[PDB]
């Protein structure tokens, strides 16, 4: 939605669907054959939006890190290997990273690496498309081939896999319920964090006040950090709702 | 020499020391700042962790070169023994200590004759140690030994022992005449100054007090260890009134155990 073409250059379609297009038919390896051929004067944005994009952007690097190094093992990963859809999302990302990132450099995921010779971006996206050449296929249910698996097993040696927040923290009745036993509750009695949303990590004890979800459990802090330099677009989606579209709940702070 | 050890010790403990707390550092600003109820005293908290991490640092950087400038410069089974050989004698030497300070003894009943020879070896013994002490035996009066114990340029002590056990002492001054008309010691007299009758009294408490039932070469070396102390009269001051002279005396009373100088007066 951000990316706003300066000139309509091949109408009726949309940039949405010309990177769709474009990203769907090149199945190029390299991240540099795929940003060539993609009219990159049209995704240009103003660079301050482009920096404020900046958490974003590393929970996409990083979710795709996380994902190829979760390959050679159920885990919260699971179900991406195989979905061809999301790894074409996570393509198309990681491509509109690149250019953004030729633009601005400091809108760019940072990735811990073990080597300084190194173009982290383009080998998590070599990877990305030598697995997702498996899942595009035509009634495919193509197995991984074991080059993918001990390049993906070089993974923690090239870079840190960080570590991952995954919203369903999960306090829900319903789970923990049971026929023919009622639970006797008190009132007010109640039977490493983020902010899920934008992605800031808040500290031990938050400092700022914060909103939880009803239903997933996601927690987003009730203020803008920067009412400046804030991604509108981004920011103003769920001020009603969650993404899940359980109500916002204001959560009372710790004092420890 | 031991000083190097306790040096080399000591600076172990110091990069340890250093190592923690920067490691101290940077754990308490990877957390960030806490709440604290009230948003000022949340500020002061962190601002105030952070200055002590950093000058514990900048304190153990120092300790470490201070030490710096400081500093001086089958096999296996000896090593072995050797280690615990000194192990052994530590922990033989604690709990002799605890043990003999809390006896549960209370009579020596359930349900003295010594050669001369050896009183004088125990003496001449003593007399090795302690160079500015000397100790002259004699016999005037059969088995009983006189011991003069001559003390620096100060002190001129007559003990009289009874089979290796000491009996009387009389202290008396550097010049005063301590022979008779005759050349013998004499045993019964006074010293015509305050100071060396405050000290034969202390004396005598000296021997009341240093008694062991059994052996007597402990005694007699404690006593003669609690007598060398008195090598700093006229020159200690008390550690209580800080002054010299309390009535026109100097500190009379060297304590048993701890050797320090008090008027009698100051207990
Ligand atoms: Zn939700
Ligand atoms: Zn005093």
């Amino acid at each position: 939605s951000l990316l706003r073409p300066h000139f309509l250059n091949t109408p009726d379609k949309s940039p949405g669907d010309r990177l769709t297009e474009i990203c769907t038919k090149i199945t190029d390896v390299d991240i540099d054959k795929v940003m060539i051929n993609l009219k990159t004067e049209e995704f240009v944005l103003d660079m301050n939006t482009l920096q404020a994009l900046q958490q974003l952007l590393q929970w996409v690097g990083d979710f795709v890190l996380y994902l190829l190094a979760s390959l050679p093992n159920l885990r919260p990963g699971h179900s991406f290997l195989r979905d061809g859809t999301s790894l074409g999302m996570l393509r198309e990302l990681m491509v509109v990273i690149r250019i953004w990132g030729l633009l601005k450099p400091s809108c760019l995921p940072v990735y811990t690496a073990t080597s300084d010779t190194q173009d982290s971006m383009s080998l998590l996206f070599r990877l990305l498309t030598k697995l997702w050449i498996c899942c595009r296929d035509e009634g495919p249910a193509s197995e991984p081939d074991e080059a993918l698996v001990d390049e993906c097993c070089l993974l923690p040696s090239q870079l840190l896999i960080p570590s991952l927040d995954w919203l369903p923290a999960s306090d829900g009745l319903v789970s923990r319920l049971q026929p023919k036993q009622p639970l006797r509750l008190q009132f007010g009695r109640a039977p490493p964090k983020i902010d899920h949303l934008r992605r800031l990590h808040l500290g031990a004890c938050p400092t700022e006040e914060c909103k939880a979800c009803t239903r997933c459990g996601c927690v987003t802090m009730l203020k803008s950090p920067n009412r400046t330099t804030a991604v509108k677009q981004w920011e103003q989606r769920w001020i009603k709702n969650c993404l899940c579209g359980g109500l916002w709940w204001r959560v009372p702070l710790s004092y420890p | 020499v031991s000083v190097n050890l306790e040096a080399f010790s000591q600076a172990i403990s110091a990069i340890q020391a250093l190592r923690s707390s920067v490691s101290r550092v940077f754990d308490c600003l990877k957390d960030g700042m806490r709440n604290k109820e009230t948003l000022e005293g949340r500020e002061k908290a962190f601002i105030a962790h952070f200055q002590d991490n950093l000058h514990s640092v900048n304190r153990d950087l120092n300790e470490l070169e201070r030490l710096s400038n400081l500093v001086g410069k089958l096999y296996s089974q000896l090593l072995q023994a050797y280690k615990w050989s000194n192990k052994l004698q530590y922990h033989a030497g604690l709990a002799s200590g605890l043990l003999n300070q809390q006896s549960l003894k209370r009579s020596a009943n359930q349900m003295l004759v010594l050669p001369p020879q050896y009183v004088d070896d125990v003496i001449s013994r003593i007399d090795r140690m302690f160079p500015e002490m000397s100790i002259h035996l004699s016999r005037p009066n059969g088995t009983s030994a006189m011991l003069l114990v001559t003390l620096g340029k100060v002190l001129k002590v007559i003990v009289v022992m009874r089979s290796l056990f000491i009996d009387r002492t009389i202290v008396k001054g550097y010049n005063e005449n301590v022979y008779t008309e005759d050349g013998k010691l004499d045993i019964w007299s006074k010293s015509n100054y305050q100071v060396f009758q405050k000290v034969t009294d202390h004396a005598t408490t000296a021997l009341l007090h240093y008694q062991l039932p059994q052996m007597p070469d402990v005694v007699v070396r404690s006593f003669m260890t609690w007598l060398r102390s008195y090598i700093k009269l006229f020159q200690a001051p008390c550690q209580r009134c800080g002054k010299f002279l309390q009535d026109g005396l100097p500190p009379t009373w060297r304590d048993f155990r701890t050797l320090e100088a008090f008027h009698d007066t100051c207990r």
